């Protein structure tokens, strides 16, 4: 479960940055560390909850974003990397 | 170690020191540190390691880190006609170091 | 009816029979009980019905019985102590409530720690020594209730039961409280004929001396009843001896479903508040015929004061005046209580100021070792709540509570303050009060209460500039405030002034005291330490039952018997002698260590009268009053 | 690693290695547990040999009476006992400890700004009390599964301890050993009779730093100690030593610490203000969860039987002073707070390293 | 059944009841009988509380016993059961109740016209039954057997009003004396004062008697017992009595109407109908004399209800007698093992240990104590030196200890400022002076004082504190010791060694005699009547000539001029007096007495209602007093400046010196129980203030 | 526990179960021992039935009282 909020570079002036919440499934866990620009492509859906919100007084839902896929917008060194 | 407030968990940081371990830790702002700080990092330099007890748990994490410090000089000037540990409130033992 | 029960219960009446001393114990309680009652009738207390049984002496009797006590003790407990209410119904016809049973001696593998008790020790007498952290409010429990029905005038009642006052596991039975009779009428509950039984919780931890030094500590429930209830204090040090019992079921049934285990608790049987360096409880020994023929042997010897006196501390070398004021200060005085509400000291109050390494610190821990309620604090290690009071906050009733500081939990005892010259100001506004009024006053936020802090204090401090010069004046040299001063009876002023002889003296005297061995002890062994625990009821070597020096374990009981005996008073021979020195003190022309205030003349009274404690006579002479004033002298010039 | 536990380890034996943070009290689980019926009266025992559960009773009491389906008796004496019949019989029963650890990935190798994951572990019998929170231990374990009562189907993952394993074992009292075998007792007579024994106990001593022979013969002699005597007054001689060594910068002093750290069986090396977040002396702390008085820590004491190597003795507090005057001479701390007084054992050599004022020494 | 056994008990409750309202009949201490009286009293709706006296049931006790007749010993059964014995006098009270005299008004309490009303109901519903049972003429037929059983009949068809809906009184024990007891061989367990720790659960249902200081008093609650209801749909009033602390309301009507018709009514709440009690919950703590070694105080809560309530207050020495009742358990479920309970006294009577001053009447016995002080003569001198018996020497300084005691005329003016009338005294001297004990006997003698040692108080410690009470559940101030005193002394030992935040407190107090407090919880000010002693060391602990005394006197000019009355108390060697002081102190320690035969020393009860007495005058001046004040004080300000340059100064001249000259009169005048001020007051007043500074340092 | 509490009875199985072991063994009516002939016959499958005869047992308990 990974919490994701708009990159501050883009946000508009007087508005704070919306966040979201992603849930990423068996193969792409662990894949985006937290402090990086990330894109991700999913279904936007409704998380269901027991009996609402009684602060709201509405019939009000929360919504996720099952991930589909991870893009990020590395200390290795192959054969010819040591060679040159 | 830390007990977070929601998740009631005790979680053992080991801090900068530690966590710079086989690398290094920039310490910006040498000068105006606190009193804990300072302790950590002599006892990072001498042992390179970082001894806690603390909430039940006794233990020595090792901080094998290098440091590369910023620091102002003392009045925002270095003086040349003063040596340098007049110009910098560290002392003589972290400035050997 | 069970026949091995029976048969248990049978088993017991032999070995009562066999050793006498819990019989006519027995017979003691209850002639105790029977004259209370006969003076209640004609013109008090009544002591509980249960009886200190030996587990040494029973496992020379009896094995098997020995080790079903100790392994089994559901099984083995109530046939005793049905065995013990028939032995005792057997001689009460001539003359109600069952008696109980309590353990002391060897447990083996059963004397443990609350760290080491695990499940093994389950449904076994376990004997647990540590420390009391937690004490809950003693709270009556309902036995028997009873009730008044008007309509037919009739008195009813109904029986609870719990699985803590059984140690045999039984049939939950819930007997619901009976606001109707069978016939449908109100029935009204009648306080005062109802049965309330006092029950306490506390909670004993491991002991710090014995505790890993950095490890959390485990702790343990203890369940008290009614004749064992209020017995203990938090801070105690404490040896209970229970059985450990598991309660309920640990979550195996369908409304419980939790992993809180099986919950464990401890049964206690035996409270025995232990004696410990620095803590709440007072060291108490038992006085023999024997050892009160002995100490009145020493009372009537001319040399008494100089024998108690040179027989505190042999291993330190000359500061005999000072082994004088410390052993007055053991006696204590007599604390006057007037008819108006004004009170008067009896306390004497000891400070050393001086050279370092003088034996100053050998001597304040040597008062911490010796005396019966000695509470050791440092300068700048515990602050103005460290000594007085603090407050905290109730987790049950949510209400703010005390927690009493060292001088109030050495009350009627000694407070050991080392490095008395690096106390903050605030602590040393703390100690004014306790030093003269003898109390601590508190007014927190909500809380006003005014604690007793009776105490004589013993301090050692240092110069300001970290040694004595004879050639300035006192004033800058202790460098202290007047009034801390007029509040200590007896300053001295330690000097380590390098003489030849003397050095000789000194050299001699250590390395003789260097080459000791305890009896029992090879020539290279090393010495083992044994952490020292006394239960509370209620340069020569060769010190032996007063040859020439008195034993420490002897002044001891010397000191318990004097304080707890003799009350001395004055006479007019002792004050014109007090009068006419306080006089001369009062007008000399001598420069003096400490100021001369009136709080000198009592000292002169508390000093003679902690003489007459020495000598063990109920008069204050003439003689009491020299010495008084001959080591007032001392330690003024 | 800690972080690579995936959901193709779970029901599966994995090893894997971290640091401890806590150690739960000791629960009490039932193995043998004898039940007997409210008022059928009809005995049963239920044994249990699995112990991996946690959150949910796997085995639990049986929802109605056995009476009826057994149907022991040839009389057979409708009749029902009801739900949840059975009570258990506490001195007839039988139980273990089972306990809660917790570890943690070793903070080393954490990410820079994230959480170091943790995971809780249950062990049992011979596996409990055999670990103290903060020793660094490689277990062997199942990875399972528990539900607690944030996803439709999430489950919480633990480890059930099989085996553990101490990389380094910590140096204490109680951890201290004093079991020798003879092929030890042998070697350490045959070292005794050799006359060149004191110069090769202070070869040994720091072979690295040049010169100083004096304070190498010095530390020697605070390693072996003096006699202890007890005497019939009650006072106690100290055997500890206590050595300074102060002078220039640069003269191998806190190497000398260091190397005294190493070589002695119970040792700390701190400074004279204390460690990062270890304390000097003795530190008594309320505790976290039930609010109670206990010795938090400390250099002093944690170093009981051993040596304390305060680097930089000149500057300290004054708690720390006075603490360390006591522990000096009366090998003992006193302490007396709002709620504890007590006086622990210090038994230490205190080896200081102090550097003089204005830089470098001056003969002057 | 066997199911619910019964016991035989000794106890009888048909002849206790005989004997019980026997002695309501019968007795008379020595108009009428007095418990026929107090009815009577009761009835006229000119008395709330009936108080029984155990004394008056022993003493009726023992001339049955001499009268030779056999009678039940009624105390020990009420010091046992005490709960039931009190609905037991509540009905013996009810069966002859005397008729009121004065008709019913419109200046009457509204639950006495609901009860006037209850009572007549019922008499037309039993009239009402009567007549129709009557006219219904069954048997067409013994007239006084008819009568008796159509009132028997009447009475068990119809509901009435019960007779606890009719009570206006409120019945309390007041437990037997103790010299009582020794005249007559009785030993009782209520009469002797218990701790906290000796009430045990033994003493259950126990009418029992403790002693302590009150440390928390809750406000006045109302307390619900049986709650009313309406029923629009019967017209009945449905009542449910409540013994709990919580309770569930009643929804549908349990009217016999209602509960035999199909439709069922609704219930309301009518909360003038129903039955209302004033509670409290206080908190009492065993002295520090019953305290043990080295351990804590603890506590007990009591409950007071009905008239006893504004009796308790927090800073009290008090004898309480009441019924030790238990309490469902309060406290976590896990912890209880059986049938746990909490415990409660419930307040019979409450004894006060010093009497406040505002309490004083001028009653009958009073009157002759009162004037056997005055015509044994020299009552300034007499009452001063008996202030501490066993401190020698210091008269003066016991003389304004008694002034502050006393104290001056609080004065009001129309533009509605006020000039204090309390007098504050500073008494800064050497060390060993005794002035502590000296600030111990004066706020052990004053019966709202408070002892405070400067840093064992903080500055939330004398001021306020906002903290919540759950009895009453909201979150209210509570005061420091500066509240504690209202309307007392404070004594503020070693004054010197305090913190600014106390002394600002202080400074405010000893002026405008309140608090003001605006803070992150509060914005307020708290009312702070306190005469204040302060006790103090000069600078270097010790007096020395060599500089001014303003100089050390580490004392700002402006609480300085607070102060009406300060004290150098030297301790200046002699030959003559340490002799004299030598033979006092040794001689109190000797004897545990004052050493002089030569004086009888005031008891500090006598001293107490002496004070309270003396307190009750406002006395004034006339002209030619006025103008010799003028004149002083014109004189002391030109001492003042002359002064001023040289090293002799106590300070500067103020017109609170003109404002204590005259409060130190008033007190004098108040002494002499005179409602005018004489020129010998002021002359002592003014001898008083130089004899303070002059006279000792001058010496 | 309580539920199922304990009688003392005058029998005694062991020390009955070793007489009746040595009335088997060593009882002789007046080849060898009888019940020692009639267990051999049963052990040959000559004998299906054993008889014990109470006579027998009494005038074994009266031979080992003389
Ligand atoms: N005489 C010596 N022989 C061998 N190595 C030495 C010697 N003197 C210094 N060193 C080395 O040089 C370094 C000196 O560090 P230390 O002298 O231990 O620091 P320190 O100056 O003693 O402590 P301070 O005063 O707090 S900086 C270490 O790495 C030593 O190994
Ligand atoms: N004039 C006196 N008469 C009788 N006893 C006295 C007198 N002066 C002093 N004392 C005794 O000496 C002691 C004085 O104690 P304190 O009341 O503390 O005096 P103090 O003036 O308050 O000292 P401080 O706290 O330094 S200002 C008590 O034991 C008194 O009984
Ligand atoms: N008069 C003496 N006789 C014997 N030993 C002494 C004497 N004075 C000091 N010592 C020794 O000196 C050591 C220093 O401790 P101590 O003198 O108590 O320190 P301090 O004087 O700083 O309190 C002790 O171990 C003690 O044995
Ligand atoms: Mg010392
Ligand atoms: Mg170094
Ligand atoms: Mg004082
Ligand atoms: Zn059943
Ligand atoms: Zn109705």
């Amino acid at each position: 479960r990974v919490t994701l909020q708009e990159a501050p570079g883009t946000v508009p002036p007087g508005r704070l940055p919306r966040h979201r919440e992603v849930i990423l499934l068996a193969d792409l866990v662990d894949v985006s560390k937290p402090g990086e620009e990330v894109e991700v492509t999913g279904i936007y859906k409704n998380n269901y909850d027991g009996n609402l919100n009684a602060k709201n007084g509405f019939p009000v839902f929360a919504t996720i974003i099952e991930a589909n896929s991870i893009k990020r917008r590395v200390f290795s060194w192959t054969e010819e990397e040591e060679r040159e | 170690v830390r007990k977070d407030p929601i998740t009631k968990e005790w979680t053992l940081e080991g801090g900068a020191l530690v966590l710079a371990d086989k690398g290094v830790c920039l310490i910006d702002e040498f000068d105006k540190m606190n009193d804990q700080d300072r302790t950590s990092i002599h006892e990072a330099m001498e042992q390179q390691s970082i001894s806690i007890s603390k909430a039940g748990i006794v233990t020595t994490l090792q901080a094998r880190c290098s440091i590369i410090a910023a620091a102002n000089p003392n009045g925002g000037r270095y003086n040349s006609t003063l040596p340098l540990a007049q110009n910098v409130s560290l002392t003589e033992p972290i400035l050997s170091r | 009816p069970d026949a091995v029960f029976g048969d248990r219960v049978r088993r017991f009446q032999e070995f009562l029979d066999t050793f006498t001393s819990y019989r006519d114990s027995v017979r003691s309680i209850q002639v105790y009980n029977s004259n209370n009652a006969a003076n209640y009738n004609d013109d008090l207390n009544i002591l509980p019905h249960r009886i200190i049984i030996s587990l040494d002496d029973l496992r020379e009797f009896d094995r098997s019985f020995w080790s079903g006590i100790l392994v089994e003790p559901a099984y083995f407990i109530p046939p005793a102590e049905k065995a013990l209410t028939d032995l005792a119904d057997s001689m009460d016809d001539v003359p109600r409530h069952p008696w109980k049973l309590s353990f002391k001696g060897s447990f083996g593998a059963h004397a443990l720690s609350p760290r080491t008790l695990t499940a093994q020790h389950l449904n076994k007498l376990v004997s647990v020594e540590g420390i009391v952290t937690k004490t809950s409010l003693v709270r009556p429990k309902l036995i028997r209730s009873v009730h008044y029905a008007a309509k037919t005038g009739r008195f009813h009642y109904r029986d609870y039961t719990d699985a803590t006052t059984t140690l045999t596991t039984r049939i939950p039975t819930p007997a619901i409280y009976p606001t109707e009779d069978t016939e449908g009428n109100k029935l009204t509950t009648e306080y005062g004929y109802s049965t309330f039984i006092d029950h306490q919780r506390i909670t004993v931890q491991e002991m710090p001396e014995m505790a890993p030094a950095g490890q959390l500590p485990r702790s343990i429930d203890v369940i008290l009843d009614d004749d064992l209830v209020d017995k203990t204090k938090p801070g105690d040090r404490v040896n209970v001896v229970g059985v450990f019992k598991s309660l309920g079921a640990g979550g195996m049934n369908q409304s419980n479903s939790t992993l809180i285990g099986f919950k464990t608790l401890i049964l206690g049987n035996t409270v025995y508040p232990l004696h410990a360096r620095s803590t709440g409880v007072a060291a108490r020994q038992m006085l023999t015929d024997f050892d009160i023929r002995n100490i009145n042997k020493l009372s009537k010897k001319k040399d008494i004061f100089d024998i108690l006196s040179q027989s505190l501390a042999p291993s330190i070398y000359g500061h005999d005046h000072i082994k004088k004021a410390i052993l007055l200060m053991l006696m204590g005085g007599v604390e006057k209580n007037l008819e108006n509400g004004s009170h008067l000291r009896g306390d004497i109050n000891i400070l050393m100021v001086g050279d370092p390494s003088t034996a100053k610190s050998q001597l304040l821990r040597f008062v911490l070792n010796t005396a019966s309620l000695a509470i050791a604090t440092t300068g700048r290690g515990s602050s103005g709540v460290g000594l007085t009071a603090a407050v905290t906050t109730d987790r049950e009733t949510g209400e703010r509570r005390l927690e009493a500081g060292a001088m109030v939990l050495a009350d009627r005892g000694v407070v050991c303050i080392d490095e008395f010259d690096k106390m903050t100001d605030v602590d040393r506004v703390a100690i004014h009060e306790v030093m003269e009024q003898q109390t601590v006053t508190i007014a927190k936020a909500g809380i006003h209460t005014t604690l007793n802090a009776r105490c004589s204090v013993i301090a050692a401090a240092n110069p300001v500039f970290g040694q004595y010069d004879v050639n300035r004046d006192p004033h800058q040299n202790i460098a202290l405030p007047d009034s801390l001063l007029s509040r200590f009876d007896l300053l001295f002023v330690v000097t380590d002034d390098i003489n030849e002889i003397r050095d000789r003296s000194i050299s001699e005297h250590v390395l003789r005291t260097h080459r000791y061995l305890p009896p029992g002890y090879l020539e290279g062994e090393p010495v083992r330490e044994r952490l020292n625990l006394s239960l509370a009821v209620g340069g020569n070597y060769n010190g032996t039952e007063i040859p020439k020096l008195v034993t420490i374990p002897f002044l001891r009981k010397y000191v318990q018997y004097a304080k707890e005996r003799v009350i001395p008073q004055l006479t007019q021979e002792a004050i014109n002698v007090i009068v006419k020195n306080y006089t001369d003190l009062r007008n000399d022309d001598n420069t003096k260590k400490s100021p001369i205030t009136a709080r000198t003349l009592e000292t002169l009274i508390r000093l003679a009268t902690a003489h007459a404690k020495v000598r063990l006579s109920k008069t204050v002479n003439k003689v009491d009053a020299k010495v008084a004033a001959n080591l007032l002298r001392f330690a003024l010039l | 690693p800690l972080r690579d536990l995936d959901s193709e380890h779970v029901s599966k034996i994995v090893r894997l290695s971290g640091i401890i943070i806590s150690t739960s009290v000791l629960s009490s689980r039932a193995t043998y547990l004898s039940i007997m019926c409210r008022n059928c009266r009809h005995t049963t025992s239920i044994t249990i040999n699995n112990f991996n559960s946690i959150t949910g009773n796997t085995v639990s009491l049986p929802r109605s009476c056995l009476s009826t389906i057994e149907s022991e008796s040839s009389m057979a004496n409708k009749k029902n006992c009801g739900p949840d019949p059975y009570i258990i019989i506490h001195e007839s029963s039988k139980f273990i400890d089972q306990q809660f650890l917790k570890l943690q990935e070793i903070p080393e190798l954490v990410p820079v700004g994230e959480m170091p994951r943790n995971l809780t572990m249950t062990c049992d019998r011979y596996l409990t009390n055999k670990v103290i929170p903060g020793t660094r231990v490689t277990i062997v374990g199942i990875y399972s599964i528990y539900n607690s009562k944030s996803g439709v189907a999430i489950r919480t993952p633990y480890i059930k301890i099989l085996g553990i394993q101490s990389d380094v074992e910590t140096s204490s009292i109680w951890n201290s050993v004093t079991m020798f075998t003879e092929e030890e007792e042998e070697e350490f007579l045959q070292l005794s009779r050799n006359p060149k024994l004191y110069e090769i106990l202070t070869n040994s001593i720091a072979p690295s730093i040049f010169g100083n022979e004096d304070i190498k013969k010095a530390i020697v002699c605070l390693l072996m100690g003096g006699s202890k005597k007890i005497l019939p007054d009650g006072m106690r001689l100290r055997g500890d030593i206590n050595v300074l060594l102060l002078g220039d910068p640069g003269t191998a002093k806190s190497q000398l610490l260091k190397f005294v750290e190493k070589v002695s069986p119970i040792a700390v090396y701190t400074s004279g203000k204390g460690s990062s977040a270890a304390g000097l002396t003795a530190s008594v702390q309320r505790d976290p969860m039930t609010r109670e008085f206990y010795l938090e820590g400390g250099a002093m004491v944690l170093a009981d039987g051993g040596v304390v190597c305060i680097d930089e003795f000149d500057k300290m507090r004054d708690e720390d002073r006075v603490a360390i005057h006591e522990a000096m001479e009366q090998q003992t701390i006193s302490i007396a707070k709002a709620g504890i007084t007590t006086v622990l054992n210090s038994r230490t050599s205190v080896l200081a390293a102090a550097n003089p004022i204005y830089g470098r020494y001056d003969d002057l | 059944s066997a199911a619910l056994p019964s016991i035989q008990l000794p106890v009888d409750y048909n002849n206790l009841f005989n004997e019980i309202t026997d002695f309501l009949v019968t007795f008379k201490q020595d108009k009428g009988p007095k418990y026929m009286a107090m009815l009577q009293k009761v009835a006229n709706r000119e008395l709330n509380s009936v108080i029984i006296d155990l004394d008056d049931i022993l003493q009726y006790q023992n001339e049955k016993f001499l009268q030779g007749t056999q009678a039940d010993d009624l105390v020990s059964a009420i010091q046992q059961n005490a709960n039931h014995f009190t609905e037991l006098f509540c009905r013996a009270i009810d069966n002859n109740m005397p008729l009121p005299t004065k008709e019913i008004d419109y200046k009457d309490d509204v639950l006495d016209v609901i009860l006037n009303q209850r009572r007549l109901r019922n008499e037309r519903m039993l009239s009402d039954r009567t007549n129709e049972i009557r006219s219904e003429n069954l048997m067409d037929t013994p007239p006084s057997s008819m009568n008796d059983a159509l009132r028997e009949v009447v009475e068990d068809e119809t509901e009435l009003f019960p007779p606890n809906l009719t009570r206006r009184y409120f019945l309390y024990f007041k437990p037997l004396s103790q010299n009582c007891a020794r005249r007559y061989r009785k030993k009782a367990i209520s009469s002797k004062p218990l701790s906290v720790r000796q009430i045990k659960g033994d003493f259950l249902g126990q009418l029992i008697t403790v002693r302590g200081i009150i440390t928390r008093v809750s406000d006045v609650k109302p307390a619900v017992e049986v709650i009313a209801y309406t029923c629009d749909q019967c017209g009945y009033e449905v009542f449910q009595e409540v013994n709990s602390r919580t309770f569930t309301p009643l929804s549908e009507c349990t009217s016999e109407e209602c509960s035999q018709n199909q439709t069922k009514g609704q219930l309301f709440m009518s909360t003038r109908a129903s039955k209302f009690s004033a509670f409290q919950e206080c908190k009492i703590q065993e002295l520090s004399q019953q305290v043990p070694v080295g351990h804590i105080p603890r506590s007990l809560n009591i409950h007071v209800n009905g008239t006893l309530v504004r009796s308790l207050s927090p800073g009290d020495i008090v004898d309480v007698t009441g019924i030790f009742l238990p309490a469902p358990y309060t406290g976590f479920k896990a912890l209880k093992a059986g049938l746990l309970t909490e415990t409660y006294l419930e307040a019979q009577f409450v004894r006060q240990h010093k009497k406040k001053f505002a309490s004083f009447s001028l009653t009958s016995d009073v009157e002759e104590r009162v004037m056997e002080l005055i015509t044994s003569g020299d009552v300034y001198n007499r009452l001063a030196k008996s202030i501490a018996p066993e401190i020698y020497g210091n008269l003066d300084v016991k003389k304004a200890l008694l002034l502050l005691l006393v104290g001056g005329v609080d004065k009001r003016v129309g533009d509605g400022m006020k000039i204090r009338g309390d007098i504050n005294v500073c008494l800064m001297g050497d060390p060993g002076v005794a002035k502590s004990q000296l600030l111990k006997a004066i706020c052990k003698i004053s019966p709202r004082g408070v002892y405070t040692t400067g840093k064992g108080s903080s500055g939330v410690g004398l001021t306020a504190a906002v903290m919540k009470d759950p009895v009453t559940d909201e979150m209210i101030l509570e005061g420091g010791a500066l509240v504690l005193a209202d309307n007392g002394i404070c004594c503020i030992d070693e004054f010197d060694k305090m913190d600014e935040s106390d002394r600002t407190a202080i400074h405010e107090v000893m002026e405008q005699q309140t608090i003001s407090i605006s803070k992150a919880g509060i914005n307020t000010t708290l009312n702070a009547r306190t005469s204040i002693l302060a006790a103090a060391n000069p600078l270097y602990g010790r007096y020395n000539p060599r500089l001014s005394p303003l100089d050390n006197i580490n004392l700002p000019a402006a609480l300085l001029s607070r102060f009406d009355i300060l004290f150098l108390m030297l301790d200046i060697p002699s030959r003559d007096d340490d002799e004299k002081l030598a033979e006092h102190v040794t001689y109190v320690h000797m004897h545990n007495k004052q050493p002089d035969l030569d004086f009888t020393p005031v008891e500090p009860s006598k001293m107490r209602e002496y004070i309270a007495y003396a307190k009750t005058k406002r006395p004034v001046m006339s002209e030619a007093v006025n103008d010799y004040v003028v004149q002083a004080y014109i004189r002391l300000r030109q001492d003042s400046k002359r002064e001023m340059d040289s090293k002799f100064s106590f300070g500067q001249a103020t017109p609170r010196t003109l404002l204590g000259i005259i409060r130190l009169s008033q007190a004098l005048a108040k002494l002499r129980l005179a409602d005018m001020v004489d020129i010998d007051d002021v002359e002592e007043a003014l001898r008083l203030v130089r004899v303070s500074k002059e006279s000792l340092y001058q010496e």
